[PDB]
């Protein structure tokens, strides 16, 4: 079966199949099933067959119950493994996830402040206190911040007459602040009254085209870890609140902005996005890259007219969800709590790192042994329940470099570090035995019971010369 | 090759309303404003307003703010104006004119005449006019008490055009009256017969009157 | 495969002017010299009081490689009144789009704002300039009395333009009617005859334009991109246009009838926010005289072996058929975030094989985002899915990425060598590059081995020297060449023969050549275009049975022929290249008799 | 509103002459003044806009000038098809207002009207009512007055008049005057007279008849 064309070297033999072996000294085609080689003389001490294997380096048990010390929280087990893979061979890793009872939560409230959100500002004057009071029942470490976005303040997205620049609502008339791209106003804090005060002091802006530039604001909120204030080892909830679709990618080309977004933080001294008029809107692919990299969960709190659009966006974005927002944000508190509860009710696995070219299979097992499903997520689970996962990993061809990979739950920092190292070489390969008597008086090298001939010498034992 | 074709003459009783059309061709109707102008018989030009056809926005002279309403059908490249609460002061010719820019109007329709009276369709009374009992002779024809305009008049079926002076009609007790004179050689009448041919289409009237004495 | 990348023509513009944002060819209608047109939409001009008004440059080909601006408009902003400008030309991005039919040159400023006559506004209606000879006229079809977002006030007319084969201008403005977008087509005869500088909104007759629609279509960006081609078989070029935000960001491509702007066919994207319709092109790729549609979605995300979404871009290829349907196929990018499909340039018949070809740009691929351009050859079935050539940019910048390939234009034989050439723009480095097409030599090779079956016991040959009694057979390799265009009559080929090639290193080789006693024999040759089949024979022999116990596997006679390219150059300095679609190696195999 | 005034409501010119029409605005209209030609059939054409700009298609003869509040149209080498009424219009501010209009008439040697009087038709008298018609035709200039005298007294009550546009072949005018009475009132008097006063003669031309007589 595994004695097909080629396979004249131990390394060549190992490559053709995951279950094939090699022989030494024939006490031809040695490449075959190990049992056949034993059947045809190849003794145990001489047969050569490396196999895929796992080495467990860090497997601290999952933490049970509420932990007073953040350093004793363990939500994923194991935490570090070495995976030695034979080419074409698959190994199945068992990964267990459990969410701790008390886990800190960061929530950044990113709000559309175009003219249609004036009523919205009026009904969330005490959201900071109401939200933090309800979150106090669920986590003892809740922090919240605030930011706003309208639009790239350039033509043709805004009126560019002096009067309209100074007050984009001067034509109504109504008091609006000049159009702005993204304003980071309040870093994450536990001071909920501070959140209330800033919201009360906010004034709307305006612009002239319906799609808004919130994707610029999302990018900055996900990347600017220090200025926004995202802390390690906590949930990162970015609540996008708008009643309009979003500009993306090369929409900015209408304004003469043709330099792609760079996914870097560009908050200036005023904590305003300085590249608003310089870089294109981010693309969905760019947002996905930085939201995953920064472990940010996106919540689209949008009105009825926009739900279907943002739900389609959320299908592409890992961990993203959508909530139906009233025209005045009257129900934003309920949306946030529902989203958080749904998150604490799910466990979705995420594989990051050098995974291109790898074959992965996921089988999710929840409700201890009762349920098996071919997904990477377990749902409808109470906090404290454990979700197991069978992660099968296979490398198609042999490689040289090892792969650094991370398996972690979506939204949580607890990560399983996985190093995938190839094993497509034979132990016998290391014993060169150069210029051996077994290859016609030093005309070749005896490697694994076979002669590797020197240049200018052809034959099984290098007995004829070119 | 820009053309603005306006609808035909309108008649209406006092207090009623009329709606006239203005179909445009030769340019993109949606990209240019349409203006409307009023001209009373024998009077000057009066600007009513304009309309942005693609958006329906309009601006009117303060005079006609409650008189006229302007609309536009983009699919048919047609502008409309409706005159409501009609009086005798609204009897006039109404033009539509495309907006050139630079505060000017570059192309004009032929005009839609509007007439506001209570009179109903009435046939004319054609009266011959012979001289009283000498190189040329002047005969006449009196077309009195008809409504509405128009009436067509010829002499010997139009064979006599030179030496003919047909005068425009006048209002007379709320009815139109018209006259026409024909001048021929004294030797060619009454030796040859001259007849006044009158036709009032609104009444399906066709009368031929001869001038004997 | 035949583009010359070793020494391409390279043109530069003022730093920061985005020289190369738009590129086209110029063919004055006197069979005169040919030039390159390059847009620099951020370039400063001599226009009084205008900053970064932009300009279009005409560039000599190989005479001096010099570029000089074309004087479309030397004036500043007109005044509605004292200190009350009528228009705003600063940063108008003039030259963001440039198109050239024979004498005519059309360049546009999609960010030209105009005040209005009623009120002080700044509305980006956009404007264009059309220069035929000495005659130059302004063409601002969206500078109408339909003022505002709701009208065409923000139309940005000229954002994309093209010429029809019947001297009609196809223009698109993505901002009309609350960014529904709009297509407008005007006869060049009207554009010039009806021009009056005293009239800001010119009433062109026989104008074709899409109409305002329901608000559900807002923010669709019709006219973001445009192409032309016949799709109802009446000989009148029809209007193709990308609509990248339509269908709730799935993107669409509309096709309108080029005679009455009636809607003919629709395409729709498959993925949200892939920017389906960022670019469109029309060219017959499979030789059936039916124009085929190409659509770019540079943000389309593919699924990888690991199951991860990766933004690579995607181009759709829709072959037109007489039945009115379309036969569509997708073509994915190769590098993540490279935005494969941002630009799609019909190339004409690059290799002169009988089928038109096409270039697709990944402006942000390659090393250090230096950009990449892929060449795809056409064939009877459609487009060859594998690119036959890869063009890379050599220039890096420090402010905005080079974007090598952001704009392209081919299908013009500027050196008159018989093969169309390609212009590639890189506005991030203010550069534009001309790649010339090398002539293609089709080669017909032949290899005959007689006798085919070999009997070791049979021995009717003698080895060099006094050695005798060896089994032998003959080998007769042949070669023939021809080409199209400017090519030399004489060609120097290098042929090599190898006996028993299939045996790997360390395995005995059974066959040897008679004279050399080696399994290899090299040979220089010389053949002329259209010449006869030039052949050459030699004799080979088998070793004694005692030296090899493998009589089963066949013995392959391998032939590889290569061409010294430098010797067959031309006055241009352009060396010919071997047809990459005909394999340059052939093989026949003999067998050992068994008893 | 801006008041546009064309001082001369009518003027006379000969073929080839230079004609200058004036127009004054009540305020500075910043050169936003246009000129329109209206022919006797109601047709209206734009000639000049922005005070000096020829509209597409109109001949070079027409030209415009002016600034501030005073503006003028100029017709060099007047053609036969130029006989028409000319209106100015300001476009600087809404509402758009027009001038009263200036009428250009061909010049002609003075002519005397051929006046004809007609008695009421026998057809009309049976209907009740009687109309006496007086045709005064082919006279130049246009100004002319008519007085109806029955028995040496001026009626001036039931008279209706109608004028013709200037003839094209000749440059003369014509006049129809109709005195309408009741059949009773008509049959009460005997003489009937139509008196025309024209500048061509100091003695009014008189045409009359006697009802009884024949
Ligand atoms: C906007 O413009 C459109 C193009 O001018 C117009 O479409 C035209 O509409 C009229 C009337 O509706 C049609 O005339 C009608 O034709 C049918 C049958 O037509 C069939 O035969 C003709 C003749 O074939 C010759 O011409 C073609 C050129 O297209 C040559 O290749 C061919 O070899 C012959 O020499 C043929 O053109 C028609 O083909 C059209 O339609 C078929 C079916 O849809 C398509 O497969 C094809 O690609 C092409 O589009 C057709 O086979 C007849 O019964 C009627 O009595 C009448 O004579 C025109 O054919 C049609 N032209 C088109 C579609 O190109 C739109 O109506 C107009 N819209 C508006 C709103 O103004
Ligand atoms: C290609 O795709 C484009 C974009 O989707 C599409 O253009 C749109 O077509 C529809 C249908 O013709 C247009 O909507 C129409 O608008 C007119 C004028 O307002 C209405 O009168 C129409 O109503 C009729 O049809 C309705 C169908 O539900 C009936 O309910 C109604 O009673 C009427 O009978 C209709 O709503 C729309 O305006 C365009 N949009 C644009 C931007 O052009 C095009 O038709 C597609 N073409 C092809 C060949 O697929
Ligand atoms: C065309 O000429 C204009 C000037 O006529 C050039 O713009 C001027 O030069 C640079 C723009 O690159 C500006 O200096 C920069 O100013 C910003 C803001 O003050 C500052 O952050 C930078 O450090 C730098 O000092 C300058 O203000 C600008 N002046 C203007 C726009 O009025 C332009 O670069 C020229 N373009 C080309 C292609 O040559
Ligand atoms: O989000 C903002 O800031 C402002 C805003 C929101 C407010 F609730 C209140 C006020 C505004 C601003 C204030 C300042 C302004 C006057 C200059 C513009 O309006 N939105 C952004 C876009 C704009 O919606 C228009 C789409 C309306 C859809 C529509 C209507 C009519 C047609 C079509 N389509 N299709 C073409 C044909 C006709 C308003
Ligand atoms: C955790 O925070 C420290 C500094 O507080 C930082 O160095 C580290 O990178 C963070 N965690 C990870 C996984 O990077
Ligand atoms: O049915 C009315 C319909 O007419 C047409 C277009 O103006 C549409 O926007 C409108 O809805
Ligand atoms: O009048 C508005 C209304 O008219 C009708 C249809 O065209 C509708 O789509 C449109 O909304
Ligand atoms: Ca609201
Ligand atoms: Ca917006
Ligand atoms: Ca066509
Ligand atoms: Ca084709
Ligand atoms: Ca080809
Ligand atoms: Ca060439
Ligand atoms: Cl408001
Ligand atoms: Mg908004």
């Amino acid at each position: 079966g595994c004695a097909l064309g080629g396979a004249e070297t131990c390394e060549d033999c190992l490559l053709i199949g995951p279950q094939c072996a090699w022989c030494a000294q024939e006490n031809g085609e040695r490449c075959d099933t190990p049992a056949n080689l034993l059947a045809k003389g190849c003794q145990l001490n001489f047969i050569e067959n490396p196999v895929s294997q796992v080495e467990i380096l860090k497997n601290k048990p999952l933490s049970v119950g509420r932990q007073k010390n953040s350093s004793d929280i363990v939500q994923i087990a194991p935490q570090s493994l070495i995976l030695k893979l034979r080419p074409g061979g698959a190994q199945t890793l068992q990964v267990h996830v459990r969410q701790t009872e008390d886990y800190p939560v960061d929530l950044y409230y990113l709000m559309d402040l175009s003219a249609s959100m004036d009523d919205d500002l009026n009904t969330i004057k005490e959201l900071g206190s109401r939200l933090s009071k309800e979150m106090s029942k669920l986590t003892s470490n809740f922090r919240l911040g605030f930011g706003s976005f309208v639009e790239k303040p350039v033509s043709p997205f805004v009126k560019t007459t002096p009067e309209e620049i100074a007050n984009p609502c001067s034509s109504i008339p109504y008091f609006c602040l000049p159009t702005f791209g993204f304003k980071h106003i309040l870093p994450l804090t536990n001071d909920a009254e501070r959140f209330n005060e800033i919201v009360k002091n906010q004034k709307i802006s305006a612009n002239i085209d319906t799609p808004e530039g919130g994707f610029d604001a999302i990018m900055q909120a996900a990347v600017c870890k220090e200025k926004i204030g995202w802390r390690n080892d906590s949930l990162h909830l970015l609540v996008f609140v708008s009643d309009a679709d979003s500009h993306f990618g090369m929409d900015s080309k209408l304004a003469g902005i043709v330099c792609p977004n760079d996914g870097l933080c560009h908050l200036d001294s005023k904590n305003e996005y300085s590249m608003s008029t310089v870089l294109e809107y981010p693309t969905i692919g760019q947002l996905i890259d930085k939201l995953v990299q920064n472990n940010v969960l996106l919540i689209f709190a949008v009105t009825q007219e926009q739900v279907h659009l943002y739900e389609n966006y959320a299908k592409l974005i890992p961990g993203a969800t959508v909530g139906l927002l009233q025209k005045d944000s009257g129900n934003i508190l309920q949306l946030i709590i529902s989203a958080y509860e749904e998150l604490r009710s799910e466990v979705e696995l995420e594989v990051l790192g050098d995974t291109e070219g790898l074959n992965l299979s996921f089988t999710a097992i929840c409700n201890n042994g009762t349920l098996f499903q071919h997904q990477k997520k377990c749902s409808h689970m109470k906090v404290g329940d454990t979700a197991s996962f069978s992660v099968t990993v296979n490398i198609p061809h042999c490689e040289r470099r090892s792969r650094h990979i991370i398996i972690k739950p979506v939204g949580l920092g607890d990560a399983l570090e996985l190093l995938v190292s190839p094993e497509c070489n034979c132990d016998c390969q290391k014993e060169v035995e150069v210029n051996s008597s077994k290859c016609h008086h030093g005309n070749g090298s005896f490697q694994c019971g076979v002669c590797a001939c020197h240049p200018g010498h052809m034959g099984p034992r290098c007995e004829s010369g070119h | 090759q820009v053309q603005l074709q306006q609808s035909g003459a309108e008649l209406a009783e006092p207090g009623a309303s009329v709606k006239m059309s203005c179909k445009a061709s030769g340019y993109t109707f949606s990209s240019f404003w349409m203006h409307w102008v009023k001209q009373r018989p024998g009077q000057g030009l009066e600007w009513i307003g304009y309309i942005n056809p693609n958006s329906g926005y309009t601006e009117c002279n303060e005079i006609f703010r409650d008189k006229a309403t302007m609309t536009a059908d983009t699919s048919s490249s047609t502008a409309y104006m409706q005159l409501s609460g009609l009086t005798s002061e609204d009897s006039a010719v109404y033009y539509c004119a495309s907006f050139l820019g630079r505060g000017a109007m570059d192309y004009w329709g032929q005009g839609t005449s509007v007439t506001v009276s209570s009179a109903k369709t009435t046939a004319p009374s054609v009266y011959p006019l012979a001289p009283v009992c000498g190189s040329s002779v002047t005969l006449g024809c009196l077309v009195k008490g008809y409504f509405p305009e128009p009436v067509t008049l010829t002499w010997n079926s139009g064979s006599l055009s030179a030496g003919v002076h047909t005068f425009p009609a006048v209002l007379q007790s709320s009815l139109y009256t018209l006259s026409s004179s024909v001048t021929v050689v004294a030797s060619t009448w009454p030796s040859q017969s001259i007849t006044c041919n009158v036709a009032h289409p609104a009444s399906s009237t066709k009368v031929d009157k001869k001038i004997e004495p | 495969f035949n583009l010359d990348v070793d020494s391409p023509a390279e043109y530069s513009g003022p730093e920061g002017s985005y020289f190369g944002f738009a590129v086209d060819f110029f063919v004055p209608s006197a069979s005169s010299r040919m030039f390159l047109l390059v847009g620099a939409p951020k370039a400063n001009t001599t226009q009084p009081g205008i900053v970064e008004g932009g300009q279009v440059l005409k560039c000599d080909w190989s005479s001096t490689r010099r570029c000089q601006p074309i004087e479309f408009d030397a004036t500043g902003n007109r005044d509605y009144a004292k200190d009350d400008p009528l228009e705003f030309k600063s940063h108008q991005w003039f030259g963001a789009s440039v198109r050239s039919k024979q004498d005519k040159i059309l360049a546009c400023a999609p960010l030209y704002h105009w005040r209005t006559e009623m009120k002080q506004e700044r509305e980006p209606v956009g404007t264009c300039f059309l220069q035929d000879g000495t005659k130059t006229v302004e063409y601002a079809p969206c500078r109408s009395q339909d003022i505002d977002a709701d009208g065409q006030g923000f139309c940005q007319g000229g954002f994309s333009i093209d010429f029809t084969k019947a001297d009609r201008v196809l223009l698109g403005g993505p901002g009309s009617f609350y960014w529904q977008g709009q297509l407008i087509s005007d006869q060049v005869a009207e554009i010039v005859s009806k021009y009056d500088p005293n009239v800001y909104s010119i009433k062109y007759n026989n104008q074709l334009a899409t109409r305002t629609a329901q608000a559900i279509f807002d923010d669709s960006y019709l006219g973001y991109s445009v192409a032309v081609g016949d799709f109802n078989g009446d000989g009148i070029d029809d209007f193709v246009s990308g609509v990248p935000r339509a269908a709730r960001t799935l993107g669409m491509v509309y096709i309108y009838d080029g005679k009455n702007m009636s809607s003919l066919y629709n395409f729709t994207g498959e993925q949200m926010a892939a920017y389906f319709g960022f670019s469109v092109a029309a060219t017959d790729i499979n030789g059936d005289d039916y124009a085929d549609v190409f659509i770019g979605a540079p943000l389309f995300m593919d699924r990888g072996s690991d199951g991860k979404l990766q933004e690579v871009g995607q181009v759709s290829v829709s072959l037109q058929r007489a039945s009115g349907d379309f036969q569509t196929t997708k073509l994915n990018g190769f590098e993540v975030f490279a935005r494969f499909g941002s630009a799609i340039a019909p190339l004409g018949d690059l290799d002169q094989d009988g089928f038109n070809d096409i270039a697709i740009a990944a402006p942000y691929g390659g090393e250090d985002k230096k950009g990449i351009v892929y060449i795809f050859n056409g064939r009877s079935t459609g487009l060859n899915a594998v690119p036959s050539q890869i063009l890379e940019g050599q220039w890096a910048a420090r402010s905005c990425p080079p974007s090598f390939g952001y704009s392209m234009k081919g299908a013009t034989d500027i050196d008159k060598n018989g093969y169309p050439d390609l212009i590639v723009g890189a506005f991030g480095v203010d550069r534009a590059i001309l790649y010339r097409a090398r002539p293609v030599i089709t080669v017909n090779a032949g290899l005959e081995v007689y006798p085919s079956i070999l009997n070791q016991d049979n021995k009717t040959c003698s080895l060099p020297g006094t050695a005798l009694k060896v089994s032998c057979f003959n080998v007769r390799f042949c070669l023939k060449a021809d080409g199209k265009g400017v090519l030399p009559r004489k060609l120097n080929f290098q042929v090599e023969l190898l006996l028993d090639k299939l045996k790997q290193k360390g395995a005995i080789r059974r066959a040897l050549f008679l004279y050399s006693r080696s399994p290899s024999h090299s040979k220089n040759m010389t053949i002329s275009r259209g010449g006869l089949m030039q052949c050459e024979e030699l004799i080979a022999y088998l070793r004694d049975e005692s030296e090899f116990r493998d009589k089963l596997t066949p013995i392959t006679i391998f032939m590889e022929y290569r061409l010294d390219y430098r010797t067959a150059a031309d006055t241009t300095g352009l060396q010919p290249i071997l047809n990459q679609f005909t394999p340059a190696n052939i093989s026949r195999q003999a067998h050992i008799l068994l008893d | 509103d801006i008041q546009m005034t064309q001082t001369t409501s009518s003027l006379s010119a000969s073929l080839g002459d230079r004609v200058i029409i004036s127009c004054r605005a009540s305020q500075d209209i910043s050169n936003y003044l246009s000129w329109y030609q209206q022919k006797p059939d109601g047709t209206v054409k734009l000639l000049i806009f922005y005070t000096s700009k020829l509209h597409s298609g109109v001949p070079s003869r027409f030209s415009g000038s002016g600034s501030g509040t005073d503006y003028s149209l100029t017709i060099s080498n007047l053609d036969q098809e130029d006989i028409a009424t000319y209106f100015c219009q300001q476009g600087n501010t809404f509402p758009y207002t027009f001038g009263g209009g200036t009428k250009v008439e061909m010049r002609r040697a003075d002519a005397a009207p051929t006046v004809s009087i007609f008695p009421p038709s026998s057809e009309q008298l049976t209907s009740g009512g009687a109309s006496v018609v007086c045709f005064l035709n082919n006279f130049y200039p246009k100004d002319i007055n008519v007085k109806w005298k029955i028995d040496g007294s001026e009626r001036q009550n039931g008279v209706l008049n109608s004028w013709t546009d200037q003839d094209s072949k000749d440059s003369t005018y014509s006049f129809s005057s109709t005195l309408t009475l009741t059949k009773d009132e008509y049959e009460r008097h005997n003489s009937y007279t139509c008196e025309a006063t024209h500048k061509t003669s100091t003695s009014p031309i008189v045409k009359s008849f006697n009802r009884n007589e024949c």
